[PDB]
DNA sequence: GTCCCTGTTCGGGCGCCC
DNA sequence: TGGTGGGCGCCCGAACAGGGACTG
């Protein structure tokens, strides 16, 4: 017996019109057990072709696992949604979470269906499963309850988790439980065991109203600073390099001088000539190497802008990115390291880069960043979603990198 | 009959009007036909005659079917479609021969006047006023208006498509078992059921069928491999395409092209071998339909390669689940490649061509990653997995792009087949300067103004050349330059740009381009033994970019 | 700002199905 | 003979969307 809360579009904006992607059979699958099962539970209802909207839905098996979740891409009605969030929301963000030992995340979508959706809104969560070879049409639903991983079902839920939530953090003031989407992000200093004692516990007061991983430790996060080569022996080459370098730094970290440095080339050199590096080449070089330690000053998290992130191929597993909002305005530079061996999937290590990114944004900004993904749209819509485990989707977008960046973040 | 099902609610999109056009001149034949329609019509309910209270109107004509002898009543709701709300589309895709499964007992029925057999949202029946043009001295004469789908307004696809959905759920649910294919009214149904309790079976899918208000006269393709189906004909053990019959006109137009393409490319799901970048390349600039011109030497050669490819007898089989999919892809030129799809050797379940150019500068490895792309969504589509895959690629040369491209590039479980051509790279950069060549530090720069150019270098041994263009820009001049450099040096070189698009483009190791003036360079490249391409800012005054910057800087 | 150059989207035509 | 609709596919040209480099 509750009353639906009124939601709206921004103001001339239309709903969502995205068509559904090839799913594998195995998904569809599992989706139509999904589905099957919440329309008993009154949860999605089918629906016709004359409602006009449309939003992708595919499926993820999480861990080693026989049990899907169903995943909706919303980012596109959530990029529509009624400032929901910048509105009714009283939410600072825990500062404290990022420094916290362990942090565990649980997946309190189930919480969601248990608020009906305003009947006028439901129109704009429709979505379509596919057939295999087409052998039917797409089946089509809108949702009755709050969808998962839309922006408007925690705002909408926020208080009623606030109350189960309430005598948890009372009786556990050190514990942290910050709520992004679908997620609960619970950390603590506990020693391990403890922690998960405590975390089963949570889970305890959780099944008391109806009706995931891995396992997170921020404080060990850390970041990768740009870094100067160091030779016993220079040659035009080398240092032909290391002056671009430092010019572009330069514009991160305005106290890199590369004067001194561009003067050891002057006149027309053999690439592979040898220069000594004078006094002051050889102390500038110094300075600037430790100017690069220093922190870059003057960056203010901005939350009514989007975060923006960056990541460059390494090469052998290894990938760099930085996360800003404006230009050479870094809040937080790091690598992402993986498997060095022969069958490395590229793609694969790339939405685990993503998602690894991901989640530190939400933990440090309690935010998602619009990624720039090096790699081809089409490859990269081909299989990223054969990796997923987040029950969110950052937005992103495919860039042609200068082969320029992934040198300047290089590492030794 | 008509489906007592309830009908889909319409609107008319916000502020608009219905439709207020006028009939135009009708054949007297047809006009007989449209009578003899429309009078049974009206007797079944399906329309009704309107009054003067209906300010709308839509004209009407009349086309055959595919037997030629009955026809069709279309409605040209040009604009009341413009006026009617957006749906959703709920056809996906287009089922596929290759994707069907071996049964025991296979059935096609077709749903006669298939949308004339669904009911009409009520609110909305008055926008599809249309009015028959009687003899002329026997009335004005009639008007009609639809209380069941109309064949040519914009929602009676999807309308449909979605009421046989949800008309065949129970069928469906309750016979989890058998297989019903749905295409439009077109029914494709198989059970693993023996001849005769499949026949069962299919009755009660008709008495389900006409419960629900649709007819299946035969057109019941029955005891009679081989089916007819989508444009194929399938046999028990096999499927081909209904047979395929390209032009012959001895003058080609762009019209004619463009459907000679056409019949190519859906020729190519299973005749392997088919290309068609010759022929396509024809069709570029032709600001017309009809402008006729010359086939090539080259296209009127490639017409005649295909033609000859066809003339040989072809079939596909169908899909066994618990072997595996493979792909084998092959090579052509221009960026042409075709593949084929099995599971036992050389029994093909399909076959297709990729060609796109995806790019102004790319390479074969690129290429043939994105053929790898287009099948793996294809097959994805049409039997849920992915393949496994044959490529004309050595690991070797995988390892080595993959390890000097600075994206994120991958490809399926694969294995190498040595089939020629093989795909490789035709040059490799050098990742460390080369001691013993001579160093080139290169610049151009452009007039904006003047479109006045120069291009050239300078060298540590001492040499320099400086050429002026004309009608250039910065990124040619610079690419002109890298180009000199190639062009003067010996057969290994290292070459300093300050031109970040320029080694853009090189680094990337292109074999082809759009542009001649890369195409060069590149023929330069593959010449030489060793090349280095290194970077500088510009305007520095690192050296010698600084000498080659004043040199060329002549403007 | 202006050029460039490259990528994307969208629409149009043709094929095929209904 | 003209003249209708929706789906997918293929090409091609349009309009954008970005980045990078320029001017003085
Ligand atoms: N050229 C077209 N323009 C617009 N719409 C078209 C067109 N060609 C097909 N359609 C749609 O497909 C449907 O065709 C169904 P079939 O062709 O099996 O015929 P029948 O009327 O259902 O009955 P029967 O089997 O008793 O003849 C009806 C439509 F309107
Ligand atoms: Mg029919
Ligand atoms: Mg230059």
């Amino acid at each position: 017996p509750i009353e639906t809360v009124p939601v709206k579009l921004k103001p001339g904006m239309d709903g969502p019109k995205v068509k559904q992607w090839p799913l594998t059979e195995e998904k569809i699958k599992a989706l139509v057990e999904i589905c099957t099962e919440m329309e008993k539970e009154g949860k999605i209802s089918k629906i016709g072709p004359e409602n006009p909207y449309n939003t992708p839905v595919f499926a993820i098996k999480k861990k080693d696992s026989t049990k899907w979740r169903k995943l909706v891409d919303f980012r596109e009605l959530n990029k529509r949604t009624q400032d929901f969030w910048e509105v009714q929301l009283g939410i600072p963000h825990p500062a404290g979470l990022k420094k916290k030992k362990s942090v565990t995340v649980l997946d309190v979508g189930d919480a969601y269906f248990s608020v009906p959706l305003d009947e006028d809104f439901r129109k704009y969560t429709a979505f379509t499963i596919p057939s295999i070879n087409n052998e039917t049409p797409g089946i089509r639903y809108q949702y009755n309850v709050l969808p998962q991983g839309w922006k408007g079902s925690p705002a909408i839920f926020q208080s009623s988790m606030t109350k189960i939530l309430e005598p948890f953090r009372k009786q556990n003031p050190d514990i942290v439980i910050y709520q992004y989407m679908d997620d609960l992000y619970v950390g603590s200093d506990l020693e391990i065991g403890q922690h998960r004692t405590k975390i089963e516990e949570l889970r305890q007061h959780l099944l008391r109203w109806g009706l995931m991983g891995y396992e997170l430790h921020p404080d060990k996060w850390t970041v990768q600073p740009i870094v100067l080569p160091e030779k016993d022996s220079w040659t035009v080459n080398d240092i032909q390099k290391l002056v671009g370098k430092l010019n572009w730094a330069s514009q991160i970290y305005p106290g890199i001088k590369v004067r001194q440095l561009s003067k050891l080339l002057r006149g027309t050199k053999a690439l592979t000539e040898v220069i000594p590096l004078t006094e002051e080449a050889e102390l500038e070089l110094a300075e600037n190497r430790e100017i690069l330690k220093e922190p870059v000053h003057g960056v203010y998290y901005d939350p009514s802008k989007d975060l923006i992130a960056e990541i460059q191929k390494q090469g052998q597993g290894q990938w760099t990115y930085q996360i800003y909002q404006e230009p050479f305005k870094n809040l937080k530079t790091g690598k992402y390291a993986r498997m060095r061996g022969a069958h490395t999937n590229d793609v694969k290590q790339l939405t685990e880069a993503v998602q690894k990114i991901t989640t530190e944004s939400i933990v440090i900004w309690g935010k998602t960043p619009k990624f720039k993904l090096p790699i081809q749209k089409e490859t990269w819509e081909t299989w990223w979603t054969e990796y997923w485990q987040a029950t969110w989707i950052p937005e992103w977008e495919f860039v042609n990198t200068p082969p320029l960046v992934k040198l300047w973040y290089q590492l030794e | 009959p008509i489906s007592p099902i309830e009908t889909v609610p319409v609107k008319l999109k916000p502020g608009m009007d219905g439709p207020k056009v006028k009939q135009w001149p009708l054949t007297e034949e047809k006009i007989k036909a449209l009578v003899e329609i429309c009078t049974e019509m009206e007797k079944e309910g399906k329309i009704s005659k309107i009054g003067p209270e209906n300010p709308y109107n839509t004209p009407v004509f009349a086309i055959k079917k595919k037997d030629s002898t009955k026809w069709r009543k279309l409605v040209d709701f040009r604009e009341l479609n413009k006026r009617t709300q957006d749906f959703w589309e709920v056809q996906l895709g287009i089922p596929h021969p290759a994707g069907l499964k071996k049964k025991k007992s296979v059935t096609v029925l077709d749903v006669g006047d298939a949308y004339f057999s669904v009911p009409l949202d009520e609110d909305f029946r008055k926008y599809t006023a249309f009015t028959i043009p009687s003899i002329n001295n026997e009335t004005p004469g009639i008007r009609y208006q639809y209380n069941v789908l109309p064949q040519g307004w914009k929602g009676s696809p999807a309308i449909f498509q979605s009421s046989m959905t949800k008309i065949l759920e129970p069928f469906r649910k309750q016979n989890p078992d058998i297989v019903i294919y749905q295409y439009m009214d077109d029914l494709y149904v198989g059970s693993d059921l023996e001849i005769g309790q499949h026949r069962t079976k299919i009755e009660e899918l008709r008495q389900h069928l006409l419960r629900w208000g649709l007819t299946t006269p035969d057109k019941k393709h029955q005891k009679e491999p081989p089916f007819l189906w989508m444009g194929y004909e399938l046999h028990p053990d096999k499927w081909t395409v209904q047979p395929i019959v390209l032009p012959e006109k001895d003058s080609w137009t762009v019209n004619d092209i463009c459907k000679l393409v056409g019949k190519l490319n859906w020729a190519s799901q299973i005749y392997p071998g088919i290309k068609v970048r010759q022929l396509s390349k024809l069709l570029r600039g032709t600001k017309a339909l009809t402008e006729v011109i010359p086939l090539t030497e080259e296209a009127e050669l490639e017409l005649a390669e295909n033609r000859e490819i066809l003339k040989e007898p072809v079939h596909g089989v169908y899909y066994d689940p618990s072997k595996d999919l493979i792909a084998e892809i092959q090579k052509q030129g221009q960026g042409q490649w075709t593949y084929q799809i099995y599971q036992e050797p050389f029994k093909n379940l399909k076959t297709g061509k990729y060609a796109r150019m995806r790019g102004a500068h790319t390479n074969d490895v690129k290429q043939l990653t994105e053929a790898v792309q287009k099948i793996t969504t294809e097959s994805i589509v049409i039997w849920g997995k992915t393949p496994k895959f044959k490529l004309p690629i050595q690991k070797e040369t995988w390892e080595t792009w993959w390890t000097e491209y600075w994206q994120a590039t991958w490809i399926p479980e694969w294995e190498f087949v040595n089939t020629p051509p093989l795909v490789k790279l035709w040059y490799q950069l050098e990742k460390e300067p080369i001691v013993g060549a001579e160093t080139f530090y290169v610049d151009g720069a452009a007039n904006r103004e003047t479109k006045l150019g120069k291009a050239g270098y300078v060298t540590n041994r001492g040499r320099q050349k400086v050429v002026t263009l004309t009608d250039t820009t910065n990124q040619k001049t610079e690419l002109q330059a890298i180009y000199l450099a190639l062009q003067d040096s010996g057969l290994e070189v290292n070459i300093v740009t300050d031109s970040q698009y320029a080694l853009g483009i090189i680094q990337a190791q292109p074999d082809q381009s759009e542009s001649e003036l890369v195409n060069q360079i590149i023929e330069q490249l593959i010449k030489k033994e060793k090349v280095y391409l290194a970077w500088v800012p510009a305007h520095k005054g690192i050296g010698g970019n600084e000498q080659v910057d004043k040199l060329v800087s002549a403007g």
